[PDB]
């Protein structure tokens, strides 16, 4: 099937607005249910900096970088 | 009829996207390294790598934002998601700047897959795999710069990271670093570049302006079939042309054509040559004899020597920032200033 | 004394692009 | 075209050419050998790269008996 | 000695050719002198 | 033995079966799509 | 003194964040793909005209008015390395690409040089993340301004006597 | 003071190359004024 | 069918165009 | 009407003179090797081997020649500095003048099988044309590998039938070559484990027997022999040309990261060593465990091997050269003479200052002096108008324990100073400036040299996999392709 | 049956208006200096 | 200690003459194949 003929037709448009916009949707609720900070663990603007630490966090050990992390990211 | 031929047969079915068998490795690692660097310029940051903010969530934009190198810490460590770093954790992974490596080695094996697909595919057109060997200079490219140089270096960390102002970073390193304008390997570079360029803009300017008249129309994209035999420019009116402009000039299309493809994959593979070097520090750094001249003469002055003083603004000013792992303090009255500034 | 030989190599390179304009092998049909 | 006493020595060593085994032959077996010795080489590498640690595999400058 | 050789060819090498080496050659004598001289 | 030999063991496994799925998903696709003669 | 030229042009007007040098870097980029690429499909489809011994430049006589390569055979190569509808099929459509590509991509970066030097700059992204708290968060751009500081204080390091330089 | 041996490197290294592509070419052109048969073929 | 081969670049797009277009109005 | 480039495909389908062609390699390349060992003996100095090794001296194919257990001279010296009566044949001269009579005899058999093309060995029997069975000349040669292998490994590594190899300790001090006994457990995988290297070539090399074995007796699939070409040998060339560069970014791995294949002291240390602080670590080590056994830092000190201190030296970084600073790296420094001993600097209220290290990026580096935290506590400023930490202003006084300043203070603030920009450079070493007429820039070692050359050669071979690659399955279109 | 031009107008008018909103972040929220 | 440019002397003055008759000899060897007309002459 060709291109142009296919998103000219109705039926894809009938398809592709309600699939196309919940994705869009989905993409919105994933940055602003805060699910994205949980994920990737990029810090939210609160918490580039805490309490104790008000350096920059680096990690200084190859096999203990899980546990580092760790505690670099508890509060 | 075998098994192995009816597969053979599937994926080499003429259909929209074509696989081949080399689709098996360049599809999968190809869109992991392209999806790796969205996910990572999107979401992943920089700040337990290098102390710095480089995705759209923390406020970057395109120019700003990167998939940033792992720390220093974890040396040339592969950086698996089951590995002894990370052991499973997808958070702390990207933490780590595993995603760096996932781009990286995702990315090598799509290079790998995209030019298995260039052989295949002039093998099942039957052609000449001119376009694979012209391919072996971006891929050379990518295995000296982004494999080859950290792992001569300390870590991953000095490697280029995959963002655009990262990039610009790494051009910016290896001048202050390793003078890498003064290597003569990234002036052949520089030459099959920008003769890559001229030979684009002048070939197709040539080829345009020595049409032959085969319609009514000033509009002269409509005077050509793709199935006509005629040359649809003037070769002998074109070598005439350069030959009184320039002196010289084309006589061979054959050979003008294969030209188009020596300059810039001969500068692409003259530059890997020299970013070899630099992954050892075997670099074009000093004119030792004008080193040794200006030592002892304290008015001699090249533009030689004004770059290293350049140099050596960029190592101390920067070093505390970029190498961050290394705790660099300088003191503001150890860093070399001119008056004034 | 090595300026003498960066004075001939730049020299030379120029002789070679005088011959190679003015004696070039005329290119020829039939 | 010289016969040489050296040369009929070796003549049966290159008197097949072309000589093959009918269909896929040992083919399936060959890439099982090929198979083991991609892992072989990811474990080496992995081990050099101390992204595999091995018990009393410390690798790291070690004291040759002198 | 065996007899002649049929695998025996000519070689070429037209003006062109020749100028553009001679080209190659000086020019990378040129490039390359600053950094062998040091 | 090690947690980091046998995290290794375990993706040569996932290795394996993410080559087996694609495998066994081209062997199935390549009998119902055939070419007809 | 090219060199020199260069990097003083980065410290004080930050060219690599131009976007009139990005197009120019994909101009060069760009129409040195492109070059490797229209240099490739031509050299893959030629017809047959010469033997293993000479050379295959031979197949070419100048001065014939018959095409030297295969174009179909080119255009079925690149419509299915990428896609059927991503390639020329005209060889006038085509080559007026390779003319306009540079071209155009010279252009805009000679009025980044001619609109730099009115000192209006590359973007300028120094501090610009920042926390809930209010400090700076560095990014990539923050890295490129130390390399950016340090060419600057070290260029022309006896002309200054005034703390800007506005020359 | 410069490297001694780069007087070699330099002046070998042009000399010696370009007069190989001096002996392709005079030889390519000597081959051809054999066959063409008359005055230069001897 | 051609359907997850434009689908595999066109639903993660999507799903990232949402998300970017809701960090524009993300404050510190 | 060959192009220059395609001037050697006249042996392509010439087996006569392929050999010719390859014996005349092999006499250049092994005529190469007797002279360079010639070249490297006229010029090597085999008086210091503790402060002048063959790594400082630019010697490249004299630590290949040790690896495997040549290690004296006809002029009576040996590298370890064990004085010897008579070594016999292999020599360092006795093994160059070796490889200089291999290269004349290949030389005169390349002449043979040049004149004497037209062999009846080399026609096959089936068409009379000039054939090579491929497949089974492969395991020929795959056999002979093994038994080469093996032999190396069962007799010349493990002293059965040879002299081993050499192997040294943990930091490069005392080093010897000796017979070394294979590893078989997973420590044979551990590549600074010089079992491992005996336990390879016996084990690969039983494998390289018996896959011999298989392949002079099973003929190849009709599959394969047709997929991949194994009638035309340029097949094999493409497929050499990427085992080869294959090899070539290992054995450039393993010398840049090191091996016990890669011994420091024929070698030189790593960049690695320096980054870790690696020989600076064990000084340390080795003066505490001296003061814990009631020893003053004098006596300490003075117990530091000075083979030791100079590897804790950033002029013996292979990442500190440069690419056009040609020659050993005692055309850069000097040749090292004596170490003045460990300076301790002190400020006033008397707690130690340390010199931060040059790393090896830096070609330039400031001077600074920190304490045990880090912090700063002085260094040599650019700018002397609103400078707080300089020297003068904290009385930084020096101390030299060990060496040959070994009780000596240095308290005025100039020479303090001196003290300082050689202390960031590692231990402090008196060089010999004049007998080479040292310029005063490092160079890098033979493990650096060697590491360039091989990874930027596996490179430049990887686009002749390529080429010859796309040669051989693509062949009957490389004169241009059908119109029809 | 949609016209093919009325699609590349709002396919369009939505490609200005993404744009429009992530030029309208470099000025507001992060990244904005502010 | 000798005179350095007696290397460029005797290396330029061994090789570029050396050259030059390996030039000579090599076009009087391709003139014969040229005028012999037989797969070398092209
Ligand atoms: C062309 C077409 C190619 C097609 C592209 C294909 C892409 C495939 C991707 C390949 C992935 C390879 C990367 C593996 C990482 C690696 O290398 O990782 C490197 C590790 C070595 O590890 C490093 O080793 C160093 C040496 O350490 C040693 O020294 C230290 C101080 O002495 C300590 O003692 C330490 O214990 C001891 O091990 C440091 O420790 C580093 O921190 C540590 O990362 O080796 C290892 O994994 C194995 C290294 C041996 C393999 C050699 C080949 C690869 C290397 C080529 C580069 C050589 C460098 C030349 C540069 C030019
Ligand atoms: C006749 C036997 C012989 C012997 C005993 C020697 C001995 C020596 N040679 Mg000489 N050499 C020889 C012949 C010999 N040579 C020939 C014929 C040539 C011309 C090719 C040379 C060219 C040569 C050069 C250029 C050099 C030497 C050097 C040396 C010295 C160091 C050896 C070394 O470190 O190599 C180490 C050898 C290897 C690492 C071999 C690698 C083998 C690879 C890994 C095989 C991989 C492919 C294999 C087939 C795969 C299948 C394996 C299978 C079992 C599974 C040593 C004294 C060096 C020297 O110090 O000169 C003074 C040196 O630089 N040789
Ligand atoms: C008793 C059993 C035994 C033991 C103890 C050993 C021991 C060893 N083997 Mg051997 N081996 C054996 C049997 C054994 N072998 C058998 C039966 C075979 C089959 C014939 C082999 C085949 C073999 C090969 C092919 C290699 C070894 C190697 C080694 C060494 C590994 C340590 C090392 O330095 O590697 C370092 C780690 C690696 C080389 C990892 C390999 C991964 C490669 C390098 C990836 C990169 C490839 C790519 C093309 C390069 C570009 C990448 C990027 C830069 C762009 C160690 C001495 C390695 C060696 O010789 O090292 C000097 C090696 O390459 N062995
Ligand atoms: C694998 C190859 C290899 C490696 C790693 C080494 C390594 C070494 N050599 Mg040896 N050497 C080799 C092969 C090699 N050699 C060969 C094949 C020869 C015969 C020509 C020699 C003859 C030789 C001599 C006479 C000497 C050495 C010396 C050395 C040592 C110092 C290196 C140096 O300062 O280079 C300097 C840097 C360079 C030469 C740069 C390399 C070339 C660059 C990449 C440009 C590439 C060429 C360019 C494109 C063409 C020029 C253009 C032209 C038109 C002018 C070092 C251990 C020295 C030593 O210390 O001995 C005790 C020494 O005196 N070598
Ligand atoms: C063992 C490795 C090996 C072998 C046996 C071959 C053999 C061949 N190559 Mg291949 N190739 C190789 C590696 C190899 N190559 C590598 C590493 C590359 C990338 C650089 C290539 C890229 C390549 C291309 C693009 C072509 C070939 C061609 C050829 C064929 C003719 C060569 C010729 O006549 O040139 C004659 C050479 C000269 C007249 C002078 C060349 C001078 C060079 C550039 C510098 C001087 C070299 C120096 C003295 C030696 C340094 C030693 C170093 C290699 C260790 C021949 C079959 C040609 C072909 O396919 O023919 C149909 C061809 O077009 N090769
Ligand atoms: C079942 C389960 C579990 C589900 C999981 C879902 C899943 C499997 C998802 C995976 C989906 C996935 C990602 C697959 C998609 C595959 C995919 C595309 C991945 C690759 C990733 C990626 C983003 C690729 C994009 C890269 C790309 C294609 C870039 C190319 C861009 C492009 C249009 C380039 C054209 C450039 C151009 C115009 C050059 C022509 C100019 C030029 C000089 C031509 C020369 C020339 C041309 C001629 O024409 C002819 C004639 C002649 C003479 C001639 O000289
Ligand atoms: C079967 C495969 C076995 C492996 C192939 C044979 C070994 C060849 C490997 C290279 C040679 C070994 C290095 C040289 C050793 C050396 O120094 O030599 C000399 C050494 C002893 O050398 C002595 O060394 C002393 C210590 O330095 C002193 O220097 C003495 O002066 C010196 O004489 O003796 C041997 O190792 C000789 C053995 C070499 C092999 C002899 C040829 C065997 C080949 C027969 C197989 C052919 C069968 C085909 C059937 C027909
Ligand atoms: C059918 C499927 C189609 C598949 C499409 C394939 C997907 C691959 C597309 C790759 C494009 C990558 C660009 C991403 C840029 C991005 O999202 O910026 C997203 C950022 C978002 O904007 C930033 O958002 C942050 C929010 O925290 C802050 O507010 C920053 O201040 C704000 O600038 O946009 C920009 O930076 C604005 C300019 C965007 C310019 C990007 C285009 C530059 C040219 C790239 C062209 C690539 C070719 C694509 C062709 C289509
Ligand atoms: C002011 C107006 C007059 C213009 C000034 C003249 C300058 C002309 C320069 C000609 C150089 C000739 C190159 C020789 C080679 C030669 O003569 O080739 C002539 C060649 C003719 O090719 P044919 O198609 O005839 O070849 C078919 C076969 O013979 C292939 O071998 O033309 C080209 O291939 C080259 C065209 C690009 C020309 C590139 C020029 C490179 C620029 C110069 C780089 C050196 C500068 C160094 C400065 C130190
Ligand atoms: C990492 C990882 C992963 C993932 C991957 C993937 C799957 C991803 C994907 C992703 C993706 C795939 C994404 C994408 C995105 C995209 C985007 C986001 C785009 C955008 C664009 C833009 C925005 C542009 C713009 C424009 C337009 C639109 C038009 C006009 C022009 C311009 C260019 C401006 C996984 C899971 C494997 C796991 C492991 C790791
Ligand atoms: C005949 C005879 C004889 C003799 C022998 C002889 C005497 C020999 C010698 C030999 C020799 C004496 C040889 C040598 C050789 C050498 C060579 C072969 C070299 C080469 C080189 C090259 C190749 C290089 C290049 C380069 C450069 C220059 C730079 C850098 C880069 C490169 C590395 C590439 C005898 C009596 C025994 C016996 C009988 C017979
Ligand atoms: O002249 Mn050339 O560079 Ca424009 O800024 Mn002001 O002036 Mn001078 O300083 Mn900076
Ligand atoms: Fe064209």
């Amino acid at each position: 099937r060709p291109f142009s003929d296919i998103i000219t037709s109705v039926r894809y448009w009938i398809i592709h607005s309600i699939t196309i916009p919940s994705l869009f949707v989905s993409g919105w609720l994933f940055i602003s249910t805060g699910l994205a900070y949980d994920v990737f663990g990029t810090p939210r603007p609160n918490e580039y900096f805490t309490q104790d630490r008000q350096q920059v966090p680096l990690v200084n050990d190859r096999f203990s970088a899980k546990q580092e992390l760790e505690d670099l990211t508890k509060g | 009829r075998g098994l192995f031929d009816l597969v053979d047969d599937w994926l080499k079915k003429d259909r929209f996207v074509f696989v081949g068998w080399s689709g098996l490795l360049l599809f999968p690692t190809a869109y992991l390294a392209a999806g790796g660097w969205m996910t990572g310029t999107t979401f992943v940051t920089s700040w337990y790598t290098h102390g710095l903010a480089s995705s759209y969530l923390e406020g970057c934009n395109f120019l700003t934002a990167a998939v940033s190198t792992p720390a220093n810490s974890v040396g040339h460590s592969l950086l698996l998601l089951w590995g002894p770093e990370a052991q499973g954790d997808f958070t702390r992974w990207c933490q780590i700047g595993g995603l760096w490596t996932f781009v990286a080695l995702h990315g090598a094996f799509g290079l790998i897959g995209f030019c298995l697909r260039q052989f295949e595919i002039a093998r099942l057109v039957g052609i000449r795999p001119y376009n694979a060997i012209a391919f072996s200079g971006p891929i050379a490219v990518f295995v000296s710069v982004f494999l080859l140089y950290p792992l001569g270096q300390a870590s991953w960390f000095f490697a280029p990271s995959f963002g655009v102002a990262a990039i610009f970073r790494f051009l910016l390193f290896l001048q202050g670093f390793h003078n890498w304008t003064l290597n003569p390997f990234h002036m052949m570079g520089v030459a099959g570049i920008l003769g890559g360029a001229l030979l684009c803009a002048i070939h197709g300017a040539t080829v345009e302006n020595t049409l032959f008249e085969d319609g009514d129309a000033a509009n002269t994209f409509r005077a050509f079939t793709p199935t006509q035999s005629e040359e649809t420019y003037s070769m002998v009116t074109a070598n005439r042309f350069w030959s009184q402009i320039f002196g010289v000039a084309f006589s061979n299309k054959r050979w003008l054509h294969f030209f188009m493809l020596f300059v810039p994959v001969t500068g692409l593979w003259t530059s890997s040559i020299g970013i070899v070097g630099l992954a050892l520090n075997l670099r074009a750094y000093d004119f030792v004899s004008q080193e040794l001249r200006a030592a002892e003469d304290p008015e001699f002055e090249t533009f030689y020597t004004k770059n290293h003083l350049l140099d050596e603004g960029i190592r101390a000013w920067m070093a505390a920032q970029d190498q961050p792992h290394e705790n660099f303090v300088f003191p503001e009255e150890v860093l070399p200033r001119g008056n004034a500034l | 004394m090595e300026a003498l030989v960066y004075t001939f190599l730049l020299i030379g390179t120029l002789m070679v692009i005088f011959f190679a304009v003015f004696f070039r092998e005329t290119p020829r049909i039939l | 075209a010289l016969r040489t006493r050296l040369g009929e020595i070796l003549r049966p060593l290159n008197a097949e050419y072309g000589k093959v085994a009918p269909g896929w032959g040992t083919t399936p077996i060959m890439g099982i050998v090929m198979l083991a010795f991609l892992i072989f080489l990811v474990i080496i590498l992995q081990i050099y790269n101390s992204s595999l640690i091995i018990e009393n595999v410390d690798v790291d400058w070690a004291n040759g008996i002198v | 000695m065996t007899g002649p050789n049929p695998n025996k060819q000519a070689v070429e090498l037209n003006r062109t050719s020749l100028y553009w080496g001679l080209l190659l050659i000086f020019v990378l004598a040129v490039l390359f002198s600053s950094y062998f001289f040091n | 033995m090690t947690a980091s030999l046998s995290n290794f063991i375990a993706s040569l496994i996932a290795g394996g079966v993410v080559v087996g799925v694609i495998a066994i998903a081209l062997i199935v696709i390549s009998k119902s799509d055939r070419i007809l003669r | 003194g090219t060199f020199n030229f260069m990097l003083v042009f980065q410290a004080e007007h930050n060219i690599l964040m131009h976007p009139f040098h990005m197009a120019g870097v994909a101009g060069v980029f760009g129409g040195s793909l492109f070059s490797a690429m229209h240099g490739s499909l031509v050299t893959s489809s030629l017809i047959r005209e010469t033997t293993e011994n000479e050379s295959t430049n031979y197949g070419y006589k100048f001065g014939q008015e018959e095409e030297t390569y295969n174009i179909v055979a080119a255009h079925g190569y690149f419509g299915r390395l990428i896609f059927q509808y991503a390639s020329f099929n005209n060889s006038r459509a085509l080559h007026f690409f390779l003319a306009l590509w540079p071209v155009v991509g010279i252009w805009i970066t000679s009025m980044g040089i001619s609109t730099m030097a009115f000192n209006l700059n590359g973007f300028n992204f120094n501090q610009s993340v920042v926390d809930s708290q209010g400090r700076v968060i560095n990014t990539w751009a923050d890295i490129l301004n130390r390399a950016n500081l340090g060419i600057e204080v070290m260029h022309e390091r006896n002309a200054h006597n005034f703390p800007l330089d506005l020359a | 003071e410069v490297q001694f041996g780069a007087y070699l490197a330099v002046l070998l290294g042009t000399f010696l190359p370009a007069l190989f592509l001096v002996n392709l070419f005079i030889q390519t052109e000597a081959r051809k004024a054999g066959k063409a048969g008359g005055q230069d073929s001897d | 069918f051609r359907w997850l081969a434009i689908h595999g670049l066109a639903i993660p797009t999507v799903f990232f165009l949402g998300g970017i277009t809701a960090m524009q109005f993300i404050q510190r | 009407a060959l192009p220059w480039y395609r001037v050697h495909t006249v042996v392509l389908n010439d087996p006569g003179r392929l050999i010719a062609v390859h014996l005349m390699h092999t006499a250049l390349v092994a005529g190469w090797a007797g002279s360079m060992a010639l070249y490297e003996l006229a010029v090597f100095d085999p008086s210091d081997p503790v402060l002048n090794p063959m790594w400082r001296q630019g010697m490249f194919v004299m630590p290949f020649m040790t690896r495997l257990g040549i290690t004296d001279s006809w002029g009576g010296w040996s590298i370890t500095g064990e004085s010897v009566s008579n070594p016999g044949i292999w020599s360092f001269e006795g093994v160059a003048l070796s490889h200089i009579i291999l290269s004349g005899m290949c030389f005169l058999a390349a002449i043979w099988h040049w004149v004497y093309w037209d062999l009846e060995l080399f026609r096959d029997p089936r068409t009379g044309e000039p054939a090579l069975d491929l497949p089974k000349i492969f395991g020929i040669h795959l056999f002979l590998s093994g038994l080469l292998c093996f032999g190396f490994g069962a007799f010349h590594v493990t002293g059965l039938f040879g002299p081993g190899i050499w192997v040294s300790d943990a930091y490069g001090i005392t080093g010897k070559v000796q017979p070394v006994a294979p590893a078989w457990g997973a420590d044979g995988f551990n590549p600074f484990n010089p079992g491992g290297i005996a336990a390879h070539h016996i084990a690969a090399g039983i494998f390289g027997i018996f896959a011999g074995i298989f392949h002079l007796t099973v003929r190849p699939p009709q599959r394969l022999y047709r997929a991949l070409r194994m009638g035309n040998i340029e097949t094999v060339l493409s497929s050499s040309i990427s085992a080869v560069f294959f090899a070539a970014f290992v054995t450039s791995g393993t010398m840049w990261y090191g091996a016990a294949a890669t011994p420091i002291e024929l070698f030189g240390p790593t960049r690695y060593q320096w980054d870790s602080g690696y020989f600076q670590q064990e000084i340390e080590r080795q003066v505490e465990t001296s003061v814990s056994e009631g020893l003053s830092e004098s006596q300490a000190w003075s117990r530091i091997p000075d083979k030791l201190a100079f590897y804790d030296y950033i002029g013996n970084n292979p990442a500190k050269g440069g690419l056009f600073r040609a020659g050993p790296m005692n055309k850069g420094d000097g040749i090292a003479e004596a170490w003045l001993g460990h300076p301790i600097f002190r400020d006033k209220e008397g707690r130690e200052l340390t010199v931060r290290r040059m790393p090896a990026f830096f070609e330039t580096f400031p001077v600074i002096l920190v304490d045990k935290d880090g912090i700063i506590r002085a260094d040599i400023p650019f700018r002397r108008a609103e400078s707080k930490y300089s020297i003068e202003q904290v009385g930084v006084t020096v101390d030299f324990y060990g060496g040959k300043l070994n009780g000596q203070t240095f308290k005025d603030a100039p020479t303090v100073k001196k003290f300082a920009r050689k202390a960031q450079l590692g231990e402090v070493f008196e060089f010999d400036r004049t007998s080479l007429e040292s310029d005063g820039v490092f160079r890098s070692s033979p493990r650096g040299w060697y590491t360039y050359g091989h990874a930027n050669f596996a490179l430049l071979f990887f686009f002749g996999h390529l080429w010859h690659g796309g040669r051989t399955i693509f062949r009957d279109v490389f004169t241009g392709i059908g119109a029809e | 049956r949609i016209p093919l031009w009325l699609v590349g107008l709002v396919g369009g008018l939505a490609v200005i208006t993404m744009l429009s909103l992530f030029f309208y972040g470099s000025y507001s929220g992060l990244g904005s200096s502010l």
